[PDB]
RNA sequence: GUUGAUCCUGCAGUCAUAUGCUUGUCUCAAAGCCAUGC
RNA sequence: AUAGUGGCCUACCAUGGUUUCAACGGGUAACGGGGAAUAAGGGUUCGAUUCCGGAGAGGGAGCCUGAGAAACGGCUACCACAUCCAAGGAAGGGCAGGCGCUUACCCAAUCCUAAUUCAGGGAGGUAGUGACAAUAAAUAACGAUACAGGGCCCAUUCGGGUCUUGUAAUUGGAAUGAGUACAAUGUAAAUACCUUAACGAGGAACAAUUGGAGUCUGGUCAGCAGCCGCGCAGCUCCAAUAGCGUAUAUUAAGCUCGUAGUUGAACU
């Protein structure tokens, strides 16, 4: 109620607003951004130079994003900042297992208004028939998705598109309706990019060469909970790492000057602004006599009762150089206390809709966790009786495990969303999405235990005089647990006598009762395995 | 339409079944219309039972009601009186349905393999093919009730599937 | 109630109810302040657990038993059942067919 | 004209509000804020 | 004075004119009627009417054209009143439309106009929009054989009555349209509609459901002895059917007098 308080105060016209266009690779996207652009600027510029300031007037300016369909990465990135979801749609889609599995990661990380977009829908139908299959794409999405959002559809009229009334409702629709505010979003200071210099100090010895990092300054506008406040603090470069800001640049008698010069004792500051330690915690006083004869009379206290930014970098290394590209969007995040610490994190998981495979424990997970994507190994463990007496192999359809795991530690117990990654050429989206949940809650050196199982098959039974004819071949081993608590999975403990020296499975033990013969009787609570860090 | 007063009650609920076991209907919905406009007809019998004989009212309205009743095939003439039509029942109205009429005049060996053959562009009684199972026949028009001059059982072409099983032979046996 | 038929709250926590069958499985009920009224109200939710879909501090939508009050059974005193998390409708987070929104 | 026992039987309706799920074919369902233009 | 008789207007003179089977004053939130549907004519709806009459085109006064305007969908000037400025000056009238409860094509017909047998018409006509409702019916029909029976009903009972039964692609031919597609009709040029050769099934099919029970099958849980225990996954059955629930409401068994007030004999 605040954090959607604190936002839109200081965002005005220059703090542009995010549009991104999700699709295919193979349709018009870009056709249609210059057709957009095409009704705001006279009428004629069809030159793409993605990402730019599109400067709409006075009232509200506007900034486009779209990114390739192959990309792993900032198609999660576009996802978590972004305002208006514009879709574009094929006439070959909605069964495709493949293709748009991305719908989850927008409707899990924050979802923003949505947009269908129809254009391919005219040259592939010619008949009545394209009425009801558009009407069946109603019931699929986005309708049934979200209550509250308009479907589009539009010719076919690839390049030499219209400027006429179409993209005056599509202008209407995004130069009416506003968004709604994302929680976790509004709390942290995070930033788009615009434009990118690179300063080298210019050109020397100790400017080129395998390990030299350069002050790269980078241009932008600001989004959230305000960054400038103080020099030094942190910031996520994505894809990069972590990183803190060297110099940042904006552009958009008094005692209380005195005690913040440090230069000055504090009795200079009581010298000059008129006319001793924390280890002693009642304060001072004078001596009695002077309280005293001071405190004569009681009178004195007789009425006490009734924008934009130009920001400094010493980064990035210079494999990094070598990675230059055009501009295929990045953004910047702002990491908080107790999220720069590492930790052993507690979350709650399950299994994900349109996933169609099983997670064992060994195989590393990628996980994306505010701003942070980390490939980390999820171990998961159960209780079964409010205490945890196993943990399990796989997380099936049958039960949904509570996973923990070592990385970045992060308090405010968000929602966790985990990939199973895929390569560039394996399904057609660059994720597949594995699992997602919530941070349940933050636990530095927890120990999972794994109860393993000593075999005794029963096979002729007593309750006081009870052998056990398979299960050991040691004697000092039952010579060392003679003073404890043995059980069955049936439920009827047992306590071992004494080994009697036949280490042949056969030796005196207890039970408070005799143990059937279709039983399983067995000892347990074993080793408390270790967690794999990565 | 209209719901009758109760919903379930034991002798009319099966009641039910053994007019969709003989008839074979697939929704009490057909059977619930059909009571409807018995209905609306047996108010109006009892009113003319009240007049005065020789009522214009009850010749007029009266006697064109009865011979409707003989003009859709339900009423048998000798029960000419007005006093049997407070003695009908459910079934005569079923029984004049499109769908049993078929299998009365042999040629269905069933009541549910007569359904079929009404929805797939089969037999017609006039020259207009009838694809609708209640189309209530009046009673002049029972032995036009035939097989189409198209589609087989009729002649003339033995169909896609016949001609298809002629297909297969030509193919792998002959060339 | 007030005479209508529903009322949309806030979680505030999650507290324990046990059960006898199958064994001891957790039945659970949760904490909901009402949003219109100001008075905290207790619910149920009928299912195997699905106290893992909810959350601390999330809106949900209240709804009643359908007794003229008169809890159920040995669930002590509860008189009101769960339908609706962010708008998206329990019973179909429990089967699959939608997921649930960031909130 | 006045006291008891035995036998028999008995002790749902709502177009009336909101909401959830699926429907191959046919027909019929202000005295606030602004997209925009002079 | 006007196109025109006329207190219509002005000076003189007279003191008059209407009205008890009823002048005038006054209410009907229906801006007015002829008319259009259900058809008691009483009534509902529209009178914002299919035909016309009164109001207003930012508010004012003056002025015009035409046989027909009091033209604002004609002009000048006044007043509120804002847009541009090269700083001289120049200019429009604060309007619609939409949300809050995405609107295109054509004069082929009718009629009107025409520099008029040409063409035009913000006259006129033709497509977008759909569970509060609601409409028809598809998801299969008919044959064949070998294995096999402790099969079904009533009393939850103690027990009794009736045995015509199903599991196997054993397996075979039929029959069809949901949909795919030229052609023609339609023809505002024209879109859809009425027709149509060509295709097209043995269950992965060409992918119905929302329910409901069930003393059923499984898994390592208070808490412990002298001995014995307790509390998601395998299917089966019942229901209407493109429809089925859920929550709230709802229908059915102290004494007495005495006023307003009320009521009360007979009879030519």
């Amino acid at each position: 109620l605040h954090v959607p308080m604190v936002d839109r105060t200081p965002e005005d016209d220059p703090p542009p607003f995010i549009v991104a266009v999700v699709g295919p690779p193979g349709t018009g996207k870009t056709t249609l951004i210059r057709s957009l652009v095409r009704r705001m600027t006279k009428s004629t510029l069809n030159d793409i130079q993605g990402p730019i300031t599109v400067v709409s007037g006075k009232h509200r300016r506007l900034t486009f994003l779209e990114c390739p369909a192959d990309d792993l990465n900032a198609m999660i990135d576009i996802a978590k900042i972004a305002d208006l979801v514009l879709l574009l749609i094929d006439g070959n889609f909605g069964f495709e297992m493949e293709t748009m599995e991305f719908l989850n990661i927008a409707q899990h990380h924050g979802m923003p208004r949505v947009l269908g977009v129809a254009t391919h829908l005219d040259l592939f139908k010619s008949q009545s028939t394209l009425r009801a299959s558009k009407k069946r794409l109603k019931h699929r999405f986005w309708t049934e998705v979200y209550q509250g959002a308009k479907l589009f559809y539009l010719s076919g009229v690839i390049n030499g598109r219209y400027p006429d009334r179409e993209i005056l409702n599509l202008s209407r629709f995004i130069s009416v309706m506003k968004f709604r505010p994302l929680k976790w979003r509004n709390e942290h200071p995070y930033m788009l990019a615009d434009r990118f210099t690179d300063l080298t100090h210019p050109e020397l010895i100790e400017t080129q060469g395998l390990q030299i990092d350069r002050k790269v300054a980078i241009y932008g506008y600001l989004h959230g909970t305000p960054l400038p406040s103080a020099p030094g603090t942190r910031v996520h470069i994505a894809g990069v790492g972590d990183f803190s800001v060297a110099q940042i640049e904006k552009l958009p008698w008094n005692i209380g000057k005195l005690i913040y010069m440090d230069n000055i004792s504090p009795e200079e500051c009581i010298r000059r602004w008129r006319g001793v330690d924390l280890e002693k915690f009642v304060p001072y006083f004078d001596t009695f006599e002077k309280l005293a004869k001071k405190w004569k009379s009681v009178d004195a206290i007789k009425e006490r009762f009734l924008s934009y930014v130009r920001i400094v970098f010493e980064k990035v290394p210079m494999e990094f150089v070598k990675n230059f590209n055009p501009k295929f969007p990045i953004v910047m995040g702002g990491l908080l206390p107790t999220e720069i610490k590492f930790g052993i994190v507690k979350a709650r998981l399950r299994r994900h809709r349109w996933h169609k495979k099983i997670l064992k424990t060994n195989d590393p997970l990628v996980l994306s966790l505010g701003w942070r994507r980390f490939q980390t190994l999820p171990i998961y463990t159960t209780t079964d009786s409010r205490t945890r007496t196993r943990m399990l192999k796989y997380t099936p359809e049958h039960t949904y495990c509570n996973a923990a795991f070592y990385g970045p530690l992060c308090s405010p117990n968000t929602p966790f969303c985990g990939v199973q990654i895929v390569a560039n050429s394996d399904t057609g989206n660059g994720f597949r999405i594995a699992a997602t949940g919530i941070v349940e809650e933050i636990d530095v050196n927890i120990e999972i235990v794994k109860k393993l199982k000593l075999v005794g098959f029963p096979y002729k039974i007593f309750k006081n005089t009870a052998f056990i004819k398979d299960m050991f071949s040691s004697a000092m081993e039952v010579a060392r647990f003679e003073g404890a608590q043995i059980k069955t999975v049936s439920g009827i403990r047992g306590e071992i006598k004494r080994a009697l020296s036949k280490p042949e499975g056969h030796y005196r033990a207890a039970f408070e009762d005799k143990i059937l013969m279709s039983d399983i009787v067995i000892l347990r609570s074993w080793y408390p395995v270790r967690v794999k860090k990565f | 339409y209209s719901t009758p007063k109760r919903p379930y009650e034991s002798s009319r609920l099966d009641a039910e079944l053994k007019l969709a076991g003989e008839f074979g209907l697939k929704n009490k919905k057909e059977i619930y219309r059909i009571s409807f406009q018995l209905s609306k007809i047996r108010r109006a019998a009892r009113d003319l039972l009240t007049r005065d004989e020789k009522d214009p009212k009850r010749l007029f309205e009266g006697n064109a009601l009865i011979r409707r009743l003989v003009r859709v095939g339900v009423l048998s003439e000798d029960k000419k009186k007005l006093d049997y039509v407070l003695a009908l029942k459910v079934e005569d109205f079923l029984e004049r349905r499109l769908q049993t009429q078929v299998y009365k005049l042999g040629l269905a060996k069933s009541v549910h393999h007569a359904r079929v053959l009404i929805t797939q562009r089969h037999i017609a009684v006039g020259k207009q093919i009838v694809n609708i199972p209640s189309f209530m026949v009046r009673l002049d028009s029972e032995k036009h009730i035939d097989f189409a001059p198209t589609s087989p059982f009729g002649g003339a072409r033995p169909g896609r599937v016949a001609r298809r099983n002629a297909a297969r032979k030509a193919e792998a046996s002959g060339e | 109630f007030g005479g209508s038929s529903h009322a949309k709250g806030i979680v505030l926590e999650k507290l324990g109810i046990e059960s006898k069958q199958p064994n001891s499985a957790i039945r659970k009920c949760v904490r909901v302040q009402l949003i219109k009224n100001g008075k905290k109200v207790t619910a149920f939710v009928p299912n195997d657990g699905c106290l893992n879909f909810v959350d601390e501090n999330d809106e949900v939508l209240l709804a009643g038993f359908g007794r003229k009050g008169k809890a159920k059974g040995d669930i002590p005193g509860v008189r009101f059942k769960v339908v609706k998390v962010s708008g998206v409708s329990l019973l179909a987070l429990w089967k699959e067919k939608k997921e649930k929104p960031r909130s």
